[PDB]
């Protein structure tokens, strides 16, 4: 229901000041609609909570 | 997980357009020349000074 490109921008971005992680990063796969996401084990939750 | 087939889609644009238009116009044209001895009836001054 929602772009990928666009909740990429959203939750990481410009500068680890504005992101929401630590050390981790997002990656867009645009043929499937789909992020990649490599963070800790608990920062995956609270996110994936939001984006849902 | 990532590499999989996707679906397909078939999109259908439709334009349509129709006009219609109607005009009438009704006209007349009429003119009288008279001459009595000395009295004269016309549609202009040099109407009456042609008839003479």
């Amino acid at each position: 229901f929602a772009k990928a490109s666009d909740i990429a921008a959203m939750i990481g971005g410009e500068g680890n000041v504005n992101m929401l992680s630590e050390r981790g990063s997002i990656s867009i796969d645009e043929r499937t609609n789909s992020l990649l996401i490599r963070e800790l084990p608990d920062n995956i939750a609270v996110i994936r909570e939001i984006i849902e | 997980s990532l590499d999989i087939p996707v679906k397909q889609v078939q999109i259908e644009a439709r334009i349509v357009t129709v006009k219609e238009g109607n005009l009438e116009e009704l006209g007349v044209r009429w003119g009288v020349m008279s001459t009595n001895g000395s009295h004269s009836v016309g549609g202009s001054i040099e109407s009456n000074l042609w008839q003479k």
